[PDB]
């Protein structure tokens, strides 16, 4: 496990365990709180159908170690696209002149533990032909293409990576993980008398792309998600325009999740919290959320996209509950944050890579559920929205103003769903719209393995979740 | 430093010699483009050092073409067997892609062989010391400014140079040098139980083109204090200001509707206006890929191809497309320099400061900050948070958040009824603030 990847990473680079020690020797000549080494390689590929051909096709490959000296506040950072002992060294000698004084060159023995495997070790981009991955995307296109008549364009993707980490702390840290990340994309556009629009689907996770021609409800995954784009279009293409003003508005369950990454996910992050400057400061214990809310970060989930079973820093992933019965319970954290407020690591330290620091990053965040079934919830509103579907979204994580745009919206009337409606953005105060939260669903799901979070430049794999939701008050951005 | 990049020069260009050769038996064709970054990142928190990040980054790129198909591949590693194996790669990989008529190397005739030197390139020997030493100032100017800023996000200082070289089986071997420099402070004021953060910033190509540290944590405060105690508008429609942050990008919307990429993918709200009045017919859009020191000047685009001035827009008319050599050959025409984006944008203000746009307005609202995505490629429908302020009797009553505006892309531009001479000159992108007659705004 550690030993298949320290081959990988430290043995073929000419690299021993000794080394590490010697290195981290090196920071610990001045006056740190932590220091640490992150290796890491990766291999990604991406193929793309449009036109009913095989267009492009990439492989991409990225290597490298990064080296942190840590003194409370302050972290210095240096490293390279390579792995050997002369990157080390000179990422290590320029990282450590963060603080100038001489430090007690104490470090706590190298020894790996234990962690719960949540994805498998084999290589997706080597476990199928390329032959049968480039068929998966000629699936797409037929089925999609068959599915309606008023189809005339599909591009579809099929994007894989492979990446192997190792960590090695001042705090005795010594950890690996090998990571698969795999997805599926479609894209469609529409055409009916002149008038154009389009659709999109897909999904994936922590496996290979076998996933994809598995069975989904008792079809093959991915002509279920040729299906769903073509829809998607299509609701489009008959879309109104959205009313305009606050509203009552009922969330689907799974990917509608980004009001909890953009409402309170980022407002959590102990960077943030630390410094007193996201709303939630000082705020735990509070009633931040309805009595009917819990929100958690659960990084521990076996296949998911959002999962990490270590987190960059060596910590493993948990099962973190942020918000309880409305209740705020503490932070997200990474090790740099956690001894600063006096907390502990929670599994939520991520980097995009070695070339970038670490900071608190949330896993799969979800909401669990609720008594409420979605027919009850859909029935309560007399007027107002249903949105099973969104794009992304963003986040004041001072002001405490969030917003998140609809990609399938409906008008709901007399407790009934009824029109399609145009793509409108909502907006509202992250702890507010929380406390409008008057029913929760029985209907928890996740998303299908689409999430990108970005924070100061880094973007990484998230998860989000929840079930169907009320909202009773919510600004709608249409026009009529 | 200059040793340094003049050694990283050598090196990369090697590189991509290295590249073509391997390639050259084994394709109709290859493109192959490398770079190298270098700099240092610092930050700070109440004027002492926080983070202190040395920046190395290098990156080679290949495209390789045999029978109209193609493969790509890339690594950070440029040792000549790293570049073997990436070569090797890109060929194995054009073995599965099918034959595709519009892909391959850019047209001869269109490529920059001699490139022109825009004096991109303006190196600064700052020691980390010194650069912390910057964004102390910045961030401490900000925190004097007003007993209401109680808190900080930092000062924040980056200084980089960059090598980039680009090659093609045509024979064309090009490279340049460049550097940016920048300098921000970030704070956080608070009023009647609200917080709300800004952010000011200086940037250029030469340290000696930055606002100093003062004006910089100055105008931060300023910023942020503006901010305090907004309102939550009731829904209505009102007249909008742009203001000229805002209005930058509000043309840069354009960019997307007007790519070849959309365009032969019928992906585009503006597919059929191609040589009509889209916008005021005394607008006009000036690109100049050539400007001495320009933020966003290159001397060919990422496909090698020359650079142009060009009106995009001409008296309210769309004049072209923004072709790259694929999406031209798919309309059958030719490339205009457009692959890996616009080259400076210049709009004329139309005479009014941004204090007599507020007078002509009278009521309305004017935005500084947008949130969201929520603007479809395809239809123009347009849907973005909102914060600013509201404006009644020509002056600012109070700053506004948690609303909406919305409309359509097609509408805004075309009625657009002025543009102002505060002009933004920090981004590529350069125009003042922007008057349109209504928008929906949601609220309360
Ligand atoms: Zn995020």
């Amino acid at each position: 496990s550690l030993n298949l990847v320290s081959e990988q990473l430290l043995a073929a680079n000419g690299l021993k365990h000794q080394d590490l020690f010697a290195i981290l020797g090196q920071l610990a000549e001045r006056r740190l709180d932590y220091g640490d080494l992150y290796f890491q390689s990766s291999y990604h590929e991406s193929w793309v159908l449009e036109d009913r051909i095989i267009k492009d096709g990439s492989y991409n490959i990225d290597q490298g170690v990064g080296v942190r000296a840590i003194s409370g506040e302050k972290t210095g950072f240096a490293y390279a696209d390579q792995i050997s002992l002369l990157a080390l060294e000179q990422s290590a000698q320029a990282a450590r002149t963060i603080v100038r004084d001489s430090g007690d060159g104490k470090v706590q023995t190298l020894g790996a533990v234990e962690h719960s495997p949540l994805y498998t070790s084999v290589d997706p981009l080597q476990s199928m032909s390329r032959e049968e991955k480039l068929d998966i995307l000629r699936r797409v296109d037929k089925v999609a293409r068959e599915a309606d008549k008023r189809v005339q364009e599909v591009t579809a993707s099929l994007s894989g990576v492979y990446e192997l980490i190792l960590v090695a702390a001042t705090d005795g840290t010594l950890a690996a993980d090998v990571r698969p990340l795999v997805r599926l994309s479609v894209s469609v556009l529409v055409e009916e008398d002149g008038k154009r629009e389009r659709g999109a689907s897909g999904g994936g996770g922590r496996f290979g792309y076998e996933f994809f021609l598995a069975d989904l409800d008792g079809e093959v995954r991915a002509d279920a998600w040729a299906k769903e784009a073509v829809r998607m279009a299509l609701v489009n293409l008959s879309a109104v325009a959205a009313p305009a003003g606050t509203m009552p508005v009922v969330l689907g369950a799974g990917w509608p999740g980004v009001l909890l990454h953009e409402a309170v996910g980022h407002g959590l992050e102990g960077d943030f919290n630390r410094r007193g400057t996201s709303v939630f400061s000082g705020q735990v214990g509070e009633l931040v959320a309805s009595e009917l809310c819990t929100v958690v970060d659960d990084g521990t989930m076996v296949d998911r996209r959002g999962s990490v079973a270590i987190d960059d820093e060596g910590t493993p992933g948990q099962y973190n509950v942020l918000i309880e019965n409305g209740i705020l319970k503490g932070y997200m954290q990474d090790k740099l944050n956690a001894r600063l407020m006096g907390m502990t690591p929670t599994g939520n330290g991520r980097r995009e890579s070695y070339a970038h620091l670490p900071m608190p990053r949330m896993t799969n965040t979800y909401m669990l559920p609720g008594k409420s079934t979605p027919q009850e919830i859909i029935e309560s509103v007399e007027y107002g929205i249903y949105a099973p579907n969104f794009g992304g979204g963003q986040v004041d994580i001072t002001s405490d103003k969030f917003v998140f745009s609809t990609s399938e919206a409906y008008l709901i009337e007399n407790g009934k769903v009824t029109k399609p409606v145009k793509g409108a953005t909502l907006i509202g105060s992250g702890i507010e719209t929380m406390q409008q939260i008057s029913m929760v669903g029985n209907d928890l799901k996740l998303d299908n393995g689409v999430g990108v979070c970005g924070k100061e430049g880094q973007s990484l794999p998230v998860g989000v979740g929840q079930p169907t939701l009320k909202v009773d008050n919510l600004t709608v951005g249409g026009t009529a | 430093v200059i040793s340094q990049v003049e050694a990283q020069r050598k090196i990369l260009e090697e590189a991509v010699s290295t590249a073509l050769e391997l390639a050259s038996g084994k394709s109709d064709g290859a493109e192959v483009a490398v770079s190298k970054t270098t700099g240092i990142s610092v930050s700070t928190r109440y004027g002492e050092v926080e983070n202190v990040e040395f920046n190395s980054d290098g990156a080679l790129g290949i495209t390789v073409y045999h029978q109209n198909r193609k493969g790509s591949a890339s690594s950070t590693d440029l040792s000549p067997q790293a570049i073997a194996r990436t070569v090797q790669a890109a060929l194995d990989i054009a073995r599965y892609t099918s034959p595709d008529p519009c892909a391959g190397v850019a047209d001869k005739e269109l490529l920059a062989f001699d490139a022109p030197d825009l004096d991109l390139f303006h190196p600064a020997e700052v020691s980390p010391d010194e650069a912390i030493e910057l964004a102390a100032r910045a961030e401490q100017a900000a925190l004097q400014a007003d007993k209401r800023i109680t808190n900080t996000e930092g000062g924040s200082f980056n200084s980089h140079y960059g090598v980039k070289v680009f090659g093609n089986s045509h024979g064309m071997l090009q490279g340049y040098c460049s550097t940016r420099h920048s300098l921000s402070s970030c704070v956080i004021a608070e009023e009647n139980g609200d917080m709300e953060r800004d952010y000011a910033y200086t940037i250029g190509r030469a340290m000696s083109d930055l606002q100093t540290p003062e004006w910089v944590g100055a105008d931060c405060a300023r910023r942020t204090l503006s901010r305090l105690s907004p309102r939550k508008l009731s829904t209505m429609k009102a007249p909008v200001i742009f203001a000229n942050e805002v209005a930058t990008g509000l043309f840069g919307h354009l960019v997307g509707a007007i790519a070849g990429g959309s365009v032969y993918r019928k992906s585009t709200f503006l597919l059929d206006s191609l040589g009509k009045q889209i916008l005021p017919d005394w607008l006009t859009i000036e690109e100049h890929p050539h400007l001495l020191k320009g933020l966003a000047s290159t001397p060919f685009d990422s496909e090698g191809v020359r650079t142009e001035r060009r009106d995009i827009i001409k008296d309210g008319i769309l004049t072209q497309w923004l072709l790259t050599s694929y999406s031209a050959r798919k309309l059958g025409l030719k490339s205009t320099g457009h692959a890996g984006g616009i080259h400076n944008w210049r709009i004329a203000g139309q005479g009014l400061s941004f204090e007599q746009m507020l007078k002509e307005m009278g009521t309305g609202l004017v935005v500084t900050e947008l949130m969201g995505q929520g603007v479809s490629a395809i239809t123009g429908d347009y849907s973005r948070g909102a914060a600013g302020f509201w404006v009644e009797n020509g002056e600012i009553q109070y700053p506004v958040s948690e609303i909406t505006i919305a409309g359509n892309l097609k509408d805004m531009w075309r009625n657009i009824v002025t543009v102002g001479n505060d002009i933004e000159t920090r981004s590529n992108i350069q125009c003042g603030s922007v008057l349109l007659p209504e928008m929906k705004i949601a609220g309360q």
